[PDB]
């Protein structure tokens, strides 16, 4: 569950959305959820 | 007297869904209506007009598909049938509302309400009056057109309801007021062959919409033979028993127009007068509207107000929406009228619709925005329909590409707007739309190609 | 000999957009095309098809608005003008394509391209043959009609293209193949007055859509005097040199039918044959479809494939999307094919649109899904349009309220589909839509009432 844009973000950022921070709210992965899995570490 | 839990005054879009909701919320509701259930929307508003407008376009088209090689010779219109058909439509919908109310055991009461105190209403009907003391009350009385003095409504000086119920297509018609109701009813009769003359006092018609949108509408309306006079000052009318002579001063020149009827659509005033609201202490706003909180509660807690008498766009959905919210707050159920935006639609030839901020109000609100516009002309579907006039504008917040407003003028804009409306509520960015594959070849494809431009 | 960087074979929707995003990304692009730019969609596919249907409906409506009091007389159809008009729409759009390419300075080469090796292609332009050396190439050759065994194409045994160019309205037409193309061209001519008989081998026309949707479309075809013969097996056609005799078996019975023309629309095959791909090492499938990865790459790394020659829905938009993905991937952009669904629209009388899963497909996929179905018969605008046959269906994942599929059958379904589509693509729920205020009275709002039903 994610907006096309968010999916694009992970893509260009070389992240595996399949296993990325499901930040919740709706139960979806947000741009920052990607940032967390990335910049977080 | 008669005791009740939640008293609802008015069975229009706001009153009836509020009565329905409240009943479903376990409350015992009594709905008071003086006329037809359904209110303005079903009886003399939304439905009748769209019905009429729809028939007029079937006429515009039959008679003008020349370019496509279809030549219809002698296209007739039996307005009697047109009205019969319109009649049956309205009857189906009102029949429905009538059903919905009973199917949720709401006691409908025919009579005119009046607040005797902050907890009791006198309902009059015939030579009988009955007192009802309620636990809660929701005022949903709607609005009505403005009778301009020296334009007092008569057999030939009409209001929106009168133009809707005309027995036969007038040869001529003068329209005072270029708002949606005016432009709509004006265009409709123009399609049927009536020589229309719309006089708006302001510099431009359709105040609310961007001037560009108004431009396209005027251009095509002139092709239909309609004449549009802005900055016009209607002075009055000498009603003959066979037409009406309207006098008005436009740009320092007094002129005269003989017509069959005159339609005064200069606005609508709230039905908040002689209701006792003054007495029970309901603080009204400068324009007669009733001030309410985020839960539509008036200055008297146990009293709510919704729809047309409350601030905001006088649209059916605002009404039904605030209707729901109200009953919720009544039933404790936490709620607030915090929606993101209500789309507005106008059924002019090139259909109009908008939702969210216009480039203007966004900028003046100090918001950083970009405006992306795409022409229907560069679209295969539009070309196929042979209607290239129109465009889609998208205003996105520059500081994140989030969509905040969208405006469409062209075919099916009232349907196309739905998509853009969802995005705006979802806080979707222009890219979210551009990445989505829309159908082909369709008018919706345009939204995708517009967001494209916004990147 | 002539050196280049990115060679694009084919100027179709997938071809030219690919040739454009690439140029956008600084790539030196050379596009090859044996015929006209725009490919199938513009010249003999989407555009002409919808244009002919539009004209046909203007005609249907002109002669049949008797219910709204509109009665014409002697409505003439001039097919020669119809064709002229359609021809201009096409020529208009074609120019756009040529313009876009040249504007982005894409090298345009006229000729039949042939792959000599993994980095070279020779294009034969008649007795001419030039050789273009490239770095990477994109093959977007599209597809073509399947010629049935005993139905050899001629001026009387047509393919979609043959029907789109008919010089006159046929007295009678036999359509072999009840798919969207067969149903669209069949209905259009049924609108112009032609006696149309559809022969589908399967048990139901519009195979890829719900049986309910087809039932409605068939019911209207019947109203028009269209005879739909399902479970029929077409055996052959003898061109009587003045018409055609078609013999088909059905329920044991072997019958023959005479018609002025026969239209074969059983399927389209990939244009991957006689291209040299087999020598170049490009892995394909038995049917002829090229094996491709998430970035539309073939087995030969510098060779990409998009459009009808690769797997997926045979749609202009699926082609265009991949076109972009290809060029981006070529450039370095970590692009990939990522969409959750693509909408498909059929321009039948009650037009229909679908996106996502059909209720059945969902459960057969092993998914607990609920399905909400809302009728246009209830919607106010539908009543005004006086087309109340139709509905909207929402296929919702019971486990999270996430919408995964939607089907609409009724007026403007092609435009209303966009909203539901954007919802699927972004993973929204029935509540997300139900909590969005739609326009009233419009058709797009049915989505709001259906989601309400889903909740
Ligand atoms: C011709 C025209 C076209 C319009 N087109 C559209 C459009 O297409 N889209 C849109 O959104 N809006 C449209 N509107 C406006 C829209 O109809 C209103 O916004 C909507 O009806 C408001 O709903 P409501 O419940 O507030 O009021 P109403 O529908 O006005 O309901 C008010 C009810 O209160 C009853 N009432 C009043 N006083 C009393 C009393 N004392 N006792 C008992 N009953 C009482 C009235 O009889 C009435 O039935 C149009 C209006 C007009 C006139
Ligand atoms: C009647 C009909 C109706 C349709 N309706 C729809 C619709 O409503 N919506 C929709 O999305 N799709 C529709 N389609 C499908 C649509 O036409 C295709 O999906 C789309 O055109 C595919 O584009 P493409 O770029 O893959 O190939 P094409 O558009 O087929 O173009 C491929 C190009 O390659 C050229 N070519 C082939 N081989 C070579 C070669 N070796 N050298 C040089 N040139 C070559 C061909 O001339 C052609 O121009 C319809 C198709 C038909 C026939």
């Amino acid at each position: 569950i994610a907006m096309p844009s968010v999916r694009k973000y992970a893509r260009e950022k070389g992240v595996d959305i399949r296993l990325v921070q499901g930040t919740g709210k709706n139960g979806r992965v947000l741009k920052e959820d990607i940032d967390a899995f990335l910049a977080g570490g | 007297a008669i005791e009740t839990e939640t008293l609802v005054v008015g069975a229009g879009p706001g009153g009836y869904v509020a009565a329905i909701r409240a009943a479903q919320l376990g409350q015992k509701v009594t709905i008071v209506e003086k006329g037809n259930l359904g209110g303005v929307c079903l009886n003399v508003g939304c439905i009748p007009s769209k019905a009429l407008i729809s028939a007029s376009h079937r006429y515009e088209q039959a008679k003008h598909s020349e370019e496509m090689g279809i030549k219809a010779e002698n296209v007739t219109i039996d307005f009697a049938k047109v009205q019969e058909w319109k009649a049956s439509v309205v009857k189906k919908l009102t029949g429905g509302v009538e059903g919905l109310l009973k199917g949720n055991k709401v006691e409908i009461v025919k009579g005119e309400a009046y607040f005797v105190d902050a907890n009791t209403v006198r309902v009059v009907n015939g030579d009988s009056a009955q007192t009802y003391t309620f636990k809660n009350a929701i005022i949903a009385t709607g609005s009505r057109p403005i009778e301009l003095p020296n334009f007092k409504f008569s057999n030939r000086i009409l209001d929106s309801t009168g133009a809707l119920n005309l027995g036969e297509v007038p040869k001529s018609l003068v329209v005072i007021g270029g708002g949606y109701i005016g432009i709509e009813l004006g265009t409709a009769y123009a399609n049927f062959g009536t020589k229309v003359t719309i006089l708006e006092g302001a510099g431009e018609i359709l105040s609310g919409f961007e001037k560009q949108m108004a431009a396209i509408i005027k251009k095509r309306l002139k092709k239909k033979g309609v004449e549009v006079v802005t900055n016009a000052l209607a002075k009055g009318a000498e009603e003959r028993e066979d037409g009406v002579t309207v006098t008005y001063e436009a740009n320092g020149e007094t002129k005269t127009i003989d017509a069959d009827y005159v339609l005064v659509t200069v606005g609508r005033r709230p039905n908040t007068d002689e209701l006792g609201l003054e007495q029970i202490g309901i603080k009204m706003t400068n324009r007669g509207l009733i001030e309410v909180d985020q839960q539509c509660r008036t200055s008297v807690p146990n009293i709510f107000a919704i729809g047309d008498i409350v601030p905001g766009p006088a649209l059916a959905h605002k009404a039904s929406y605030e209707g729901k919210v109200a009953a919720e707050a009544i039933a404790g159920h936490p709620s607030a009228v915090d929606y993101v935006a209500i789309p507005a639609v106008v059924f002019s030839d090139p259909e109009c619709a908008s939702v969210g901020y216009f480039e203007q109000q966004a900028k003046d609100e100090g918001i950083d925005v970009i405006a992306a516009k795409f022409p229907f002309a560069a679209n295969g579907r539009a070309l196929a329909l042979n209607d290239t006039d129109g465009f889609l504008k998208l205003v996105v917040r520059k500081e994140d590409g989030v969509i905040i407003g969208a405006q469409i003028i062209g075919p099916n804009a009232s349907d196309m707007i739905a998509e853009l409306g969802l995005a705006i509520e979802a806080g979707m960015t222009a890219e979210d739309i551009a990445l989505t594959i829309h159908a082909h070849p369709t008018l919706g494809e345009i939204a995708m190609e517009a967001a494209e431009v916004a990147l």
